């Protein structure tokens, strides 16, 4: 889950 | 390559959307790019479901409102055999049960193409020849949050540690010289009210400012 | 009718453009209305050439950078059999020789419809049922040049002597009462840096403020  | 490009002016881009309080920018960046490629293929602009991606792509490595990546979304659309429309699978900005319906699919992809990392000219070529491109960037700054107009340039930006997915819909330049004051035309997913009607001009050919060319990709339709 | 309308959210409106130092607002207002009517007819939003209107519609009574009229622009399109895309016939903000080519045409019209003059309720009905509407206004005040946000109201505004063509893309109201603080949603052609990212809210139902409903029209496609 890196890009928010 | 053209001195400037703006796919919004050719019918490839849907109106600006809003992810609200959910970490789904990766899903809006992916639907943006697939909207453009589906338009290039069929001539029809159809808004695509970010919610379908948020609820259904955990197997591919996404985490819904807790984060994700555009390449994993395109991988999901390939493995799944389709993606539903925005209309039929509406956005609610919370993790919900996957309700993918094949009868409502309006898009497909066979995988995706990656732009060479860090290469702004490779990205320029992709934007000019393909259509809108999904990209990641460092948006972790109050200067971005309250951006209103002009070419955005942030000294504290990183080209390596990125935290937001957006869509490059074109590039351009200010003034009469096409070789200076260059910018990337970027569509955000914070609503039309944010920025410049939902868009931001990011400094172009200034050492990969904010990482725009670090992790760019587009779906193969 | 709806208490609010915003055609930008439905795919009818191209990005904000900039006429620069050429008195061609009439051509931007005309392409904006033709863009919305061609989108309604085909589902494809394609930017149209103001330069084609500036260089080619002198026979219809327009005067290029020296001014003109949206209705003469729609007459030129009907008489000429077509109008080129902005991509094929780029804007340079000066009067030049006509370069129209039918092969590059992406729009047509059979004439135009005039809204009842002076009737803001007639204009509200046309905006709600047709799409963006071409209108003329009194922009000859410094308060308009320096407008930034909020509902524009200029005490010295004329409803009869108009000097600028713009595009009404919707209407709405501020506050929680739909009859309170009403406004027209207007796209200008002075670039995204002017006003509210290129748009302005003009006071609505305040006696045809600034002449917004005096000379409104749209192309028939
Ligand atoms: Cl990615
Ligand atoms: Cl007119
Ligand atoms: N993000
Ligand atoms: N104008």
């Amino acid at each position: 889950k890196k890009v928010l | 390559l053209p001195k400037s490009v703006d796919w919004r002016k050719k019918g490839y881009v849907t109106p600006v959307k809003n992810q609200k309080q959910c970490g789904s920018a990766w899903a809006f960046s992916a639907t943006g790019a697939l909207e453009g490629q589906m338009f290039r293929k069929t001539g029809k602009l159809v808004s695509l479901s970010e919610q379908n991606l948020v609820d259904c792509s955990r197997p591919q490595g996404n985490q819904g409102c807790n984060g994700g990546f555009m390449a994993r979304a395109f991988q999901y659309v390939k493995e799944n055999g389709g993606l539903d429309s925005e209309e039929s699978y509406p956005y609610v900005a919370v993790d919900e049960i996957c309700k993918y319906r094949p009868e409502n699919s309006v898009a497909q992809d066979t995988g995706f193409t990656v732009v060479a990392p860090g290469k702004e000219k490779a990205l320029m070529k992709a934007v000019a020849t393909v259509g809108p491109i999904s990209v990641a960037m460092d948006a972790g700054h109050s200067s971005f949050q309250f951006y209103k107009s002009g070419i955005y340039f942030e000294p504290d930006c990183s080209s390596k540690n990125l935290d937001h997915g957006v869509l490059v819909v074109g590039y351009g330049f200010e003034g009469a010289n096409s070789q200076n004051s260059k910018y990337w035309l970027v569509k955000n997913s914070w609503g039309p009210e944010w920025g410049s009607n939902g868009y931001v001009k990011i400094a172009k050919d200034k050492n990969n400012h904010c990482g725009i060319a670090t992790a760019a990709s587009y779906p193969n339709v």
